[PDB]
């Protein structure tokens, strides 16, 4: 189908089109036109991704400016989700306009899940693959390699046939899916990482996750030619403080503390070694620091860097020498002072918190080292190792830990915090102390990209409210639209189970614990639904210690039994490999005949990037809400920087995250117009945040469907499911709902100029 | 550490190790309130920590609790230079480079006097604190 509007033709990869797609078409090319934010809630019941692609497709190339389109969701599941579909547009598009792609789209995640050398890829934790082919492919052992033809360097040769055909050159043209990339270049056994990082100066749209956008500690190869006039997307963007948060948050251990004294003094031995055998090049670096941050060869490295910058992508950094830290016996011996003064507070009895600066000041005060000197430790370090271009690094695992935090600390000030817990109060009176460090304000992290980038778009099915997201992350918006779900059906069921069949009142609020009213209140609200519900039902515990202490009892009573008898039982374990054993047994068997339940946690991995669709997911639950303040008062500083440096209660945060989340989990058992289910909600407390719901959401959450009992929830989706099992197509009143062909849409709101 | 921390108390982290394990500026050594005060208390007698012989002075001592005690002596040796060298020009004008440079040449004694290679530069970084120190007189 291709309409205009009034300006751009759209091929819109279905002849067919959606209402709220159409709106979403015109308020985010009305964002386009006029530089703005505009946070658009798209619910996930209308295919945003696609109403996304069909039009910036059209308007990068349609308009000769915004060369360039990135689109940020949150994992990389919904990155392939993208990549999948982008080709099926381009493909469509293609099929409609012919060749008039010159089109290149990549996805980017990692090297692990695209490292094609086997040894290097064979291994599981992201450190050591990632480094094997460092020391398989690094500029100094490629270097070790053609100087010394030799065994001990060898390179994944993917790296090699990468430079060699390559790096001229990219991938013949396609819009390289995830499935689709490996594929090829494993056949042209390149290595897909050499290959897509590379062709990051040629993509004209790229796909990749928060982190790399926020995480600065890969967010460090910005190039202008992706940044500059480029248009920005945030999909699924209600989960982007936690990622911000998560991406400048810092801990440690009293054993790790151990660990980098190993390192300490095998640096010490490091150091001690390379010096006798050449120091000549250790002063070369001295050198090499007195003119400078020796950006010649620790930022100009194309395989060296070794220590990254955890502080944003350079802005606040200082370019001289670091005071007495130019000597590296110095920066052992300060090193060697820097681990001790850890251990004193780390033994700090209770929990005292601290401003950077006062730390840095009480650090002062016990020991007369300079702020500016701190800073520099962490380039310092990096470069040191790659003139000691160590063999190892698990013996200075626990170096470049400290480096990061003494460059934060030494840098941050008044809108981070630290916090000395000397325990885990789960299991108090034992060796463990914790030197909690965190930010709060997640205004800081993307206050960049909002000083660099001008038009980004902030979308996702779920954002409620859109107003919380200008407060915190501090930006100015537009557009603020959202769309309503215009249907000639209902086709799902929100509840508010309040109340159990002895209409008692339920929640996870309680406890983490038992209290075998309302866990048998729930036991009988699951097993009732195991019963009604088709195949593929879905449920979210507010905390996996809510799981594990819930279920483990249920199994204890008889419950687990009788769903053992209708459906399948697949949890979610902490590996993700067994996770990922269940949920691909979870979709398997809701595409076959035996019902599949997957239990998960409201802030678990599975909420983030994986999709229920018709089979999938039918009724998705949600015992109690999720809240956090279970564990200690992180939340509460943060709350109260929430509370000081924004006009936002204690209260009003919680529910909204926890609201956040609700919105988030209950979305996913819907794809598209066609698909239903239900999204019953499971507490007292769903009563009164109706309102704090989502407004798609919100508008199928009537008010006699509030703190319903258990028992006449399961007469709702009885009758539910059988009038929805019935095939109610008018194809007239379709043709409200669905606008046929090119014509609804062209006939009705082509008249709808007014 | 759990297994060194007296000449008496060797083992003292489980033992309630809240008495206080004292480095006289001159020991560097783990020494449980039960000899360190039955020595200050005398007076400059040695701390018998495993077979020592060097003088656990009298009321002198430091407090060095268990930190790494090669970085004990490097941070009892940094301090006493850095106050030796106190502000031996830092800040005269502003300078970075000099400054830092002395500074690398302030702590490369202490790095020098944490290690004490073959002592002959550590005694020419002590001349360097009666320079210093004379300095500082003037
Ligand atoms: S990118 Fe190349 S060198 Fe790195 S892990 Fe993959 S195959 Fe090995
Ligand atoms: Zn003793
Ligand atoms: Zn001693």
């Amino acid at each position: 189908m291709k309409f205009y509007i009034d300006d751009l033709p759209v091929l819109f990869p279905y002849p067919k089109i959606y209402p709220e797609q159409y709106n979403y078409m015109c308020d985010i090319k009305k964002t386009l036109d006029v530089g703005g934010n505009s946070i658009l809630e798209m619910p996930s019941g209308t295919g945003k991704t696609v109403s996304l692609l069909s039009l910036t497709i059209a308007y990068q190339m349609h308009y000769p400016e915004h060369r360039k389109i990135i689109y940020c969701s949150r994992t990389m599941s919904e990155i392939e989700k993208a990549l999948v579909e982008l080709e099926n547009l381009m493909d469509y598009r293609t099929k409609e306009l012919g060749y008039q792609e010159d089109f290149r789209g990549l996805g980017l995640t990692s090297r692990k899940n695209l490292c094609l050398h086997p040894e290097v890829s064979k291994e599981r934790k992201g450190t050591v693959v990632d480094e094997k082919c460092r020391r398989m492919t690094n500029g100094q052992a490629k270097r070790k390699l053609e100087e010394d033809p030799e065994a001990n360097v060898e390179l994944c040769e993917y790296h090699e046939n990468l430079y060699n055909i390559e790096v001229e050159d990219y991938l013949p043209k396609g819009v390289f899916s995830f499935e689709k990339l490996l594929k090829y270049c494993e056949e042209k056994t390149l290595c897909p990482y050499f290959i897509v990082r590379r062709m990051i100066s040629l993509c004209n749209i790229i796909i990749y996750s928060y982190h790399y956008l926020l995480d600065p500690k890969i967010a460090e190869r910005v190039s202008n030619e992706v940044s500059k006039d480029s248009i920005v997307i945030f999909d699924e963007a209600h989960n982007i403080d936690n990622v911000c948060i998560e991406s400048l948050s810092l801990d440690l251990t009293t054993d790790a503390l151990r660990r980098a004294t190993r390192g300490a003094n095998a640096l010490d031995e490091r150091i001690s070694e390379v010096r006798k055998v050449d120091s000549q090049k250790l002063q070369d670096e001295y050198e090499k620091l007195v003119q400078g941050l020796h950006s010649a060869d620790i930022l100009t490295d194309q395989e060296e860097p070794f220590v990254e910058t955890p502080v944003l992508p350079q802005d606040l950094l200082t370019e001289a020498i670091p005071g007495n830290i130019r000597r590296a016996e110095h920066f052992v011996s300060f090193l060697k002072r820097l681990i001790e003064y850890l251990k004193t507070r780390m033994k700090v009895l209770h929990v005292i918190s601290e401003t950077p600066k006062s730390f840095l000041q009480h650090l002062k005060q016990l020991t007369f080292i300079e702020r500016k000197p701190l800073r520099f430790c962490s380039e310092r370090l990096s470069l040191l190792v790659r003139t000691l271009e160590v063999t190892e690094v698990e013996d200075f695992t626990a170096l470049k830990d400290i480096a990061t935090f003494a460059t934060l600390i030494s840098t941050y000030e008044e809108g981070f915090l630290l916090i000395i817990e000397p325990y885990e109060i789960e299991n108090a009176a034992v060796p463990n102390p914790i030197m909690r460090f965190t930010c709060l304000d997640a205004s800081i992290a993307i206050k960049p990209v909002f000083e660099r980038f001008s038009s980004v778009i902030i979308t996702s099915g779920t954002i409620s409210p859109l107003d919380m997201y200008p407060r915190m992350l501090n930006f100015k918006t537009v557009l603020q639209k959202s769309y309503a779900m215009t249907l000639a059906k209902k086709s799902f069921l929100p509840m508010i189970i309040t109340k159990g069949s002895d209409q008692v009142a339920i929640s996870s609020r309680f406890e983490i614990r038992n209290d075998p009213s309302i866990v048998r209140n729930y036991g009988s609200m699951l097993v009732e639904f195991a019963k009604i519900t088709p195949d593929g039902m879905v449920v979210f515990f507010p905390s996996y210690l809510y799981m594990e202490s819930i279920v483990s009892m249920w199994q204890t009573m008889g419950i687990l039994d009788e769903v053992w008898k209708h459906k399948l039982i697949l949890v979610e374990t902490p590996d993700a490999q067994e996770t990922s054993l269940a949920l691909e047994t979870y979709r398997k068997a809701c595409s076959n005949g035996r019902g599949a339940i997957l239990l998960s946690v409201a802030r678990g991995k599975v909420s983030e990037g994986i999709d229920f669709d018709h089979q999938y997911g039918r009724t998705v639950l949600m015992i109690g809400i999720p809240f956090q303040y279970t564990e200690s008062r992180i939340l509460k500083a943060r709350l109260e920087f929430m509370r000081e440096n924004y006009r936002i209660r204690e209260n009003d945060f919680l529910s909204f995250d926890a609201m956040r989340h609700a919105a988030q989990c209950l979305g996913r058992v819907l794809r598209g117009k066609d698909d239903y289910g239900v999204m019953v909600l499971a507490d007292r407390r769903f009563s009164r945040k109706r309102s704090q719901l989502p407004k798609w959401i919100a508008q199928g959450l009537s008010d006699a469907d509030l703190n319903l009992s258990t028992d006449m929830a399961i007469s709702n989706t009885k009758q539910f499911l059988r009038t929805m099992a019935q095939p109610t197509d008018p194809k007239d009143q379709e043709g409200v709902s669905v606008w046929s062909y090119e014509d609804l849409i062209k006939h009705q709101n082509s008249r709808k100029d007014q | 550490e759990n297994k060194d921390m007296c000449p008496i108390c060797k083992t003292d982290r489980y033992l309630s190790p809240d008495v206080k394990f004292l480095v006289n500026p001159e020991c560097y050594h783990r020494i449980c309130e039960s000899c360190v005060d039955r020595i200050f208390s005398l007076g400059p007698a040695q701390c018998p920590y495993k077979g020592c012989d060097k003088i656990l002075r009298k009321n002198k001592f430091k407090t060095q609790i268990f930190d790494d005690v090669e970085v004990e002596k490097e941070v009892d040796i940094r301090k006493r230079v850095f106050n030796v060298f106190n502000k031996t020009i830092d800040d005269f004008n502003g300078d970075l480079v000099e400054y830092n440079k002395y500074l690398e040449e302030v702590e490369d004694i202490i790095y020098k006097l944490d290690h004490g290679i073959d002592v002959a530069k550590t005694e020419e970084k002590l001349r360097t604190y009666e320079e210093l120190n004379k300095q500082l007189i003037m």
